[PDB]
């Protein structure tokens, strides 16, 4: 025995399968749908809730494969209980965090990220975690940050709606506004930002590469892209408040003290307005009725 | 049966539109809220009934007392889930204890079991009050179009619902457990033989003690069962066992 667990301590052991990927955003975000074409599947099943995955990872240089676990939560918060059956405290540095930026529906992108940034920083404190591995983990993310050179991952989804926003919203190059907020987010939570489009199969191969890499610890060589309108790439530490200045320039009607309702607004949407609920007057209301006009003839 | 009845609700709501009713909207609306609500009493039915058939709870029809002469023609409203057998083939190659299919296929094949069951009551198609306008110009999405929602509307909240999870969890943790006791018997590659040899020595002694010792765990493995059952999963142990 003492024999077979001193030879069992030298395995050279598989890429860590524990290694976990949540996934946030609201429903019809493409958070499903991104992940199953990632994992190389036609068709996902959706689910309401907690939604699952894994991704199956192969090194063709050794010839071996490892495999990530995936997850995927619902838009409702009726479903947020659901997390700490997704991360927990051993599994937490093993788990990288994935959030969707709708680009169909941009207005509700700020506020739907802070609406997922906060139920997460929420379930890390009830997870209770000691103050000196919460300083541990935080030395090693921030020593990650500075020592990039040329975790929370944030994905948008759906960009070649941009086109659509060219048309029928009038939308223009100023509206620079929204990708302006978008960095200063990812630097106010050092994540690191990505334009896909699965329409289009925009990014797909890096994201896949750049999820390899923080995860599994992979090379990565693409350099970050933020000129091109709807395939902006900053991977983390890239970006800065100087750097986040050149967006600036172009505006000629905002400012990036502006608000982002003011700017950018709500559509109101046509639905159905339903009509008032008509009732017959009962008997004894529409008799007194009756009564006042039969009294003052 | 379900997208059968709901075919023919949608027939007379379209004929209550033909004969342009008034307030149809609000009238289907609390119908189509109606319809939401028993969808999510079944859908929580055969959540939890898919629970007891995944953790081996679901009760056969052999325990439905016959005392009761009343016959029992209304089905499950979870229905009957069946959980097909999952085996995974344990396997040691050049002394590197591996599972192919590894527990996390367990997970994989587990939860995709389940996702099937979901989807009979998530992918059923959702009454429109304006179904019958066509080319109406009013916005459509899957949740619009399908009861994707019901899951939020399971009666006791979200407990059905996180039980179905908990308890797929549950299983494929023990499964994860019992394989990775095997993954550990790698131990004879890990470190090799001539390892242990250097551990003898010249001593014929501690060569006579580890023969007896060898032997000894030999014994454990001359067992005729090949597969080890945990609710509806099995691991096929017995190509390991080979």
């Amino acid at each position: 025995s003492s024999i077979l667990s001193e030879v069992s301590t030298r395995a050279r052991s598989k890429l860590p399968s524990g290694k976990n990927i949540l996934v946030f955003g609201e429903d019809g975000s493409g958070k499903t749908t991104l992940m199953t074409k990632l994992q190389g599947a036609e068709h996902g099943k959706k689910g309401r809730g907690l939604e699952y995955l894994y991704l199956s990872i192969h090194d063709e240089d050794r010839d071996d494969h490892t495999r990530c676990n995936v997850w995927i939560l619902d838009g409702d918060l009726y479903h947020k209980g659901l997390l700490k059956f997704a991360v927990s405290a051993e599994s937490l540095p093993e788990t990288l965090v994935i959030f969707v930026a709708d680009m169909s529906r941009p207005w509700t992108v700020m506020e739907s990220l802070q609406k997922w940034a906060s139920v997460l920083r929420e379930h890390i404190d009830k997870m209770k975690i000691p103050p000196e591995e919460m300083r541990e983990l935080e030395r090693k993310f921030m020593k990650d940050f500075q020592d990039y050179i040329e975790p929370v991952l944030v994905v948008c989804t759906k960009c070649d709606a941009v086109s659509v926003l060219e048309k029928e919203h009038d939308y223009r190059d100023e509206h620079d506004f929204i990708q302006s907020h978008l960095r200063r987010f990812c630097l106010q939570y050092g994540a690191a930002l990505i334009y896909t489009s699965v329409k289009e199969e925009k990014n797909l191969d890096l994201l896949y590469k750049y999820i390899v890499h923080k995860t599994y610890g992979f090379h990565f060589t693409t350099p970050a892209l933020v000129v091109e309108k709807e395939a902006v790439f900053i991977p983390a530490g890239w970006d800065n408040e100087k750097k986040i200045a050149i967006l600036h320039e172009n505006f000629t009607t905002v400012k990036p003290e502006d608000a982002y309702e003011d700017f950018i607004v709500k559509p109101p949407v046509r639905k159905l307005v339903h009509d008032k609920e008509l009732a017959a007057e009962d008997e004894q209301v529409f008799l007194m009725k009756q009564q006042s006009l039969l009294a003052k003839q | 049966t379900f997208s059968e009845i709901l075919n023919r609700v949608q027939k007379a709501v379209d004929d209550l539109n033909l004969h342009s009713y008034s307030n149809l909207p609000i009238w289907v609306n609390k119908l189509d809220m109606e319809i939401e609500r028993i969808l999510g009493v079944r859908l929580q039915a055969g959540l939890r009934a898919w629970t007891q058939v995944l953790l081996g709870q679901a009760e056969d029809k052999a325990e439905v007392d016959m005392d009761t002469d009343a016959p029992q023609v209304s089905h499950k409203p979870g229905g009957e889930p069946k959980i097909k057998n999952v085996v995974h083939e344990l396997r040691i190659t050049n002394q590197v204890i591996y599972l192919n299919p590894p527990i996390e296929e367990c997970r994989y094949k587990l939860y995709q079991e389940m996702f099937a069951w979901k989807m009979v009551v998530l992918s059923l198609p959702r009454i429109q009050s304006q179904r019958y306008q066509v080319g109406v110009h009013y916005e459509l999405t899957e949740e619009e179009k399908f009861y994707r929602n019901a899951l939020t509307r399971m009666p006791d909240g979200p407990v059905a619902l996180e039980e179905s999870y908990s308890a797929v969890m549950g299983i494929v943790t023990e499964v994860e457990q019992y394989v990775k006791v095997w993954l550990q018997y790698q131990c004879l590659w890990d470190m090799q033989a001539e390892n242990i040899y250097n551990r003898l020595g010249e001593d014929l002694n501690k060569w006579q003690a580890l023969l007896v010792q060898i032997r000894k765990a030999r014994g454990t493995f001359d067992n005729a069962e090949t597969k080890k059952e945990f609710g509806p999963v099995v691991i096929d142990y017995g190509k390991v066992q080979s």
